[PDB]
């Protein structure tokens, strides 16, 4: 249920995303789209994931589009066109991708179907894993640093490289 | 089967070198070590 | 050493909240064998508590939920 | 009579039956690590029950109003050791470690 | 962390030792060694002055050309001595100072 | 039946990205943004199967892939901007000079 | 959970209270400091001041001016103090006293901290107004940029602790006080502070004199009076911040059972107050930066020290092994 | 003496800021009988489950 | 003559010295007190 | 099949993965292997688990 | 456990009914400057950079000299990268 308001509110807001008029009102909705993907990673239990989706695509990524978009001030006529002609080709690329790509886990992961019987009572507690939990964080930093370091490394190569295409491309010194 | 070739068996002999680093171990041999 | 000194203690109680919730779990598993054997009865093949896994070591029953240990 | 094993009794205790119900909790987590299946650990577990509760009856007979104490402070604080350490050293000096 | 020098590939040539430490590979280098590592540093010192003149920094772009050509000429002669002290390459040399050291 | 749900979010943001693309011929900033949500599902999906497969190989490479979204943001960014510059204008029937 | 709102209520309405009376003592700490005597009519001492200002702003008509983005208009004062109020849920007084005992607590600040920008942005071009755009866009700047400073201080505070539980930050440091080794640290945390609070010496949305007209300079009545509420509630979470990592928390100054007498909810409140009057006294003392120059201290000088801090006190920690 | 007027704001902020801190603890520890425990992990709900059971079904 | 050049660095640029000494001290520690502490440890 | 689990111990799926890896790193026919990759695949997926109790819970609704 | 994120949700909810409540009562009675992009593209970086440190400080117990190391030539790589910012005017707005 839970995950049936969240993928509502998700769906609305990308339809929002993709069809608004003024695309400072789309750069908008797709925060609140990073909102809603932040409290479904809440529910899988990556908190540092959920934070790390608002610190960035918020509060970094989101901001670089909404200061670029907002000075250019877009006047609508050369970004408009009427979409009713576009129904049937959507309807049929959709309905393609919908039937072979929204049902590409049911045969490889058949669901569980919630009997009328407590099947809660059959969960098995381990209590070793229990002594000392580790946090998402904790999980994720044993790792990056160490057994995969490489890739660490080379995503530090592409932040360099957007840094100098940055400055090569945009810059005009005073 | 080249997949029984020793260049495609390195997980297979890597891994047991690492089977007592924390983070990839059973939960027991925490508690009788 | 006051964090080495909690997990110290739950390390010394721990085998007999797991005897007990060992204990709790055969006692659930007879009676969903039961209910299993009750219901399946007339149906021509089945087998009661019949193991999926080829090497017939032992695995927990899953649950259907994706993290139900963080709530 | 006997106390009931709630968490606090148990963590309040922790560090006499760590001390005295070792080798039963040794043998129980051999077995588990040689086997996870619960119906093949049970006599393991019967041993260990036996040894605790023998115990924890035991430590009832010879300190009860400091087991009490430390077993009340422990709850109230959920099982914190730092927020408990005057009745812990009341409980351990009437019934000592050993 | 656990580390393992095994390489796919054996040695053809007999192991005067398996992971040989920095200074004793250094120590390794042979007058071969450092004839390479000369070369690489002058050519690179040459190539920097050349490539330099026409935006006036030869002396500058000398010294640009220099450090990359020491760094990859310590880097190639780190690499023949190592590897011939793991027997990788021929190394009758090491063979002679282990049989009689 | 968690993991379809899950799976079906992940999946209604791809094709929304898909469809972005599909109905905003004039409209090349929203293209832009349209990608951006197409590699969110896809970043959802590594975690979403991480969970699920018990494994932490999804999360490492789920904070590489959002290094790289920022990257490639930003670069887009400033090619948006000299493309801008250049014409005075964002409209698509002043980037359509090399054809045939 | 039917009593969390019990919870949740006794925390924000004395929030309120608090703000309003920040209001009133910095107007009377400026004003004692410049030999008058500030609000001291309306009320006993003034202190009535917040309650008739604050009916007032509730009875003055709202214009919400003709402009084509009239729901994002209302709804920019509305973010930002929903941001300021949220940050608070996370907060600990005392050990306890804390209603969210976030295991990611830390990051869960620093997102907040990166939310705030928006309802500045939105406001400015919401506004339909040139002058309230730029300095919307000057403000965002300057929060974005000081930002990273925050973020790496938090970093250097992280390695000590290495958790991210403010309550465990705070019981970190029973030995000592982070405050004391990590003194310039502090310093650089509270100017951070006060550049992302848009506070004097960083005040551009008061520079009006300046021909620096502000991000809220088309908002009356209740959407102004949100903006503000949200500023000032920021101030007390940055010096409850600059408490919590630095001065112990709720801890006393020496363990001694003297000191141990009085609840650590009092000592967690005389150093959100000791801030909270660096805040007043600093804007009582010198002149403000231009934006130029600010934003060169922020990418110039604080982001290189709070790097070099990370580097320094990282390597220490593990030369010598003292590590968490 | 006069600067003591300027000390009456700034003690109303300390005493909401008190106030903050135990009026939360209080309705707490009174719903829950015990005050709240920092630091609730895996382990400690694990307990109060299973305490549950130990206690009612005894 | 590189001996007044750093002077004029420092004393024209103090936050960027500050902070390049600082950085180095938490790079030289490891780099070298550490494997130190290491070898006296094992003897 | 890394080992690495979300929590810090031992995937679940890890051990049923290298029996199918040690089994498969000497067998010549890969159907020599069948048995132990569809361990591992259970473990990863439990599609045979949840089908056969959407069996018994089919049943319980046709009988009811 | 993310138990404790059920109250920070009802402490949003309760406050956005405050912010209404205060803003609802009163209703009864073509210039692009290139430097704010630059700005954005630096704190995107060094946001990125922050992301990075939390699992690292959180980890050093760990990962010991090793670890400490890798994070050593990461931030060498992104300090190259920002004396090149420093170099070219990116952070002067004058
Ligand atoms: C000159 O700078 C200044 C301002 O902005 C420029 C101020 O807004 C203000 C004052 C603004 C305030 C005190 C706003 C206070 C609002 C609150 C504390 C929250 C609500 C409090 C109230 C008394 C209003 C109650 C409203 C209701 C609808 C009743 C519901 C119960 C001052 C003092 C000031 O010096």
């Amino acid at each position: 249920m839970i995950l049936s308001v969240l993928s509502s509110l998700a769906l609305v807001s990308g339809l929002m995303v993709v069809r608004a008029k003024n695309p400072v009102h789309s750069v908008l909705f797709f925060i609140l789209v990073f909102c809603d993907t932040s409290g479904l990673l809440l529910l899988l239990g990556l908190d540092f994931f959920a934070m790390i989706f608002l610190v960035v695509y918020i509060g970094a990524i989101a901001v670089l589009f909404l200061f670029v978009v907002m000075m250019f001030h877009i006047q609508i006529a050369e970004i408009h066109e009427e979409v009713l002609r576009y129904l049937p080709v959507s309807g049929i690329i959709g309905l393609i991708f919908w039937w072979e790509m929204f049902f590409i886990l049911d045969n490889e992961s058949i669901p569980l179907l919630p009997t009328q019987r407590n099947t809660t009572s059959l969960r098995y507690t381990v209590y070793a894993g229990k002594v000392r939990s580790w946090t998402n964080l904790e999980t994720l930093g044993n790792l990056l640093y160490t057994y995969y370091f490489v890739w660490f490394l080379v995503s530090s190569l592409i932040l360099l490289v957007a840094m100098i295409g940055a400055i090569v491309l945009t810059m005009h010194r005073t | 089967g080249f997949w029984t070739f020793e260049r495609h068996n390195a997980q297979l002999r890597w891994d047991p070198q690492i089977s007592q680093v924390a983070g990839r171990r059973d939960p027991y041999d925490d508690l009788l070590e | 050493a006051l964090k080495e000194e909690k997990y110290a203690a739950r390390r010394t109680i721990l085998p007999i909240l797991q005897a007990e919730e060992d204990e709790r779990f055969v006692s659930e598993w007879k009676k969903y064998l039961e209910y299993e054997a009750d219901v399946m009865k007339d149906v021509p093949g089945w087998k009661v508590g019949e193991n999926v896994y080829n090497s017939g070591r032992w695995m927990p029953p899953a649950t259907g939920e994706l993290r139900p240990d963080v709530w | 009579g006997n106390p009931i094993p709630t968490s606090a009794v148990l963590t309040a205790s922790a560090k006499h039956i760590g001390m005295r119900c070792m080798p039963e909790n040794v043998a129980f987590l051999k077995c588990k690590k040689n086997d996870p299946n619960p119906e093949k650990c049970l006599d393991k577990g019967r041993d260990v029950t036996r040894c605790v509760l023998g115990l924890l009856k035991d430590l009832h007979q010879k300190c009860q109003k400091e087991m009490d104490d430390y077993v009340g402070c422990m709850y109230y604080y959920t099982n914190e050791f730092d927020l408990c350490r005057k009745e812990q050293e009341a409980f351990e000096k009437v019934c000592p470690l050993k | 962390m656990n580390t393992d020098i095994t390489a796919l590939e054996k040695a053809q040539y007999p192991v005067v030792d398996r992971n040989p430490a920095f200074t004793k590979v250094v120590g390794n280098f042979s007058t071969l060694d450092y004839l390479r590592f000369s070369t690489i540093t002058g050519i690179s010192v040459t190539v920097g002055y050349l490539s330099g003149i026409k935006p006036g920094i030869k002396g500058p772009s000398m010294v640009t050309g220099g450090l990359i050509g020491l760094m990859g000429g310590f880097m190639y002669a780190y690499q023949n001595s190592a590897g011939r002290l793991m027997g990788f390459f021929p190394n009758d040399g090491e063979v002679a100072s282990y049989q009689k050291r | 039946m968690d993991l379809i749900k899950y799976f079906t979010f992940s999946m209604i943001i791809f094709i929304l990205g898909i469809w972005g693309i599909l109905l905003n011929r004039r409209n090349i900033l929203i293209m832009l943004m349209s990608i951006e949500l197409m590699l969110l599902a896809v970043n959802l999906n590594f975690l979403v199967f991480s969970v699920s497969l018990d494994d932490m190989m999804g999360q490492v490479f789920a904070l590489l892939v959002l290094t790289v979204a920022a990257a490639e943001s930003a670069i887009g960014l400033a090619i948006f901007v000299i493309t801008f510059r250049v014409r005075g204008t964002i409209a698509v029937e002043f980037i359509n000079s090399i054809q045939g | 959970y039917i009593a969390v709102p019990a919870e949740i209520l006794g925390i924000i309405l004395p929030l309120l209270l608090g703000v309003a009376f920040l209001v009133l003592a910095e107007r009377k700490v400026m004003a004692f400091v410049q030999r008058r005597k500030g609000p001291d009519v309306v009320g006993s001492f003034g202190l009535l001041q917040p309650l008739a200002d604050g009916l007032k702003l509730i009875l003055k008509e709202p214009i919400s001016p003709s402009s084509a983005n009239f729901f994002l208009f209302r709804m920019a004062p509305v973010a930002t103090f929903m941001l300021s109020l949220v940050a608070w849920a996370v907060v600990p007084f005392d050990y306890g006293m804390v209603l969210s005992d976030l295991n990611i607590g830390l990051l869960y600040l620093f997102a907040i901290s990166s939310l705030g920008v928006y309802g500045i942005i939105i406001a400015g071009r919401s506004s339909n107004s040139k002058y309230a755009f730029l300095g919307a866009l000057r403000s965002a700047a300057q929060m974005v940029s000081y930002e990273v400073s925050i973020g790496l201080i938090l970093i250097t505070v992280l390695i000590c602790v290495g958790s991210c539980n403010l309550s465990e930050i705070v019981m970190a440091q029973k030995q000592i006080w982070f405050g004391i080794p990590l003194f310039p640290v502090l310093v650089m945390f509270f100017i951070s502070c006060l550049a992302e609070t848009n506070r004097a010496p960083f005040d551009l949305p008061e520079a009006e004199a300046e021909l620096v007209a502000g991000y809220n300079v088309e908002y009356s009545s209740m959407g102004f009076a949100l903006f503000f509420l949200g500023e000032y509630a920021n101030m007390i979470l940055m010096s409850g911040l600059c408490t919590l990592f630095f001065l112990g928390g709720w801890l006393p100054i020496l363990d001694l059972p003297i000191f141990k007498k009085i609840p650590g909810s009092i000592w967690f409140s005389i150093k959100v107050l000791f801030f909270l009057f660096l805040y007043i006294w600093v804007r009582a003392a010198f002149p403000r930066y231009r934006y130029d120059q600010l934003m060169g201290l922020g990418w110039k000088v604080f982001l290189p020290l709070s790097l070099a801090w990370v580097v320094s006190v990282s390597g220490l920690l593990v030369t010598f092994q003292w590590l968490p | 003496l006069v600067w003591l007027e300027a000390m009456l704001p700034l003690g109303i902020i300390g005493g909401m800021l008190c106030i903050m801190g135990n009026s939360q603890y209080y309705i707490h520890k009174a719903y829950h009988g015990r005050p709240k425990h920092i630091g609730h992990d895996e382990w400690d709900v694990a307990m109060e489950r299973r305490d549950k059971k130990v206690v009612e079904k005894a | 003559p590189v001996m007044e050049k750093l002077r004029m660095f420092v004393a024209q640029e103090p936050v960027v010295a500050a902070s390049c000494l600082i950085g180095g001290v938490g790079l030289f520690l490891p780099a070298v007190v550490r494997p130190i502490l290491d070898s006296l440890e094992a003897s | 099949a890394s080992g690495w689990g979300i929590t810090g111990n031992k995937g679940r799926c890890y051990d049923f993965w290298m029996d199918f890896s040690e089994c498969m790193s000497h067998c010549r026919e890969p159907k020599d292997c069948t048995l132990l990759r569809e361990d591992y695949l259970e473990c990863l997926h439990h599609s045979k688990e949840f089908q056969r109790r959407n069996r018994i819970y089919k049943e319980e609704q046709r009988k009811l | 456990m993310m138990l404790e994120f059920a109250p920070i949700f009802i402490y949003l909810v309760i406050s956005l009914l405050v912010s209404l409540i205060l803003l609802g009562v009163p209703f009864l009675f073509s210039r692009f400057d290139i430097r704010f992009y630059l700005v954005s593209i630096l704190f995107l970086i060094f946001d990125l950079e922050v992301t990075f440190f939390f699992p690292w400080a959180v980890s050093l117990n760990k990962i010991d000299l090793f670890g400490f190391w890798s994070m050593m030539a990461f931030l060498f790589i992104l300090t190259i990268g920002f004396l090149y910012e420093w170099k070219r005017g990116a952070l002067d707005w004058e």
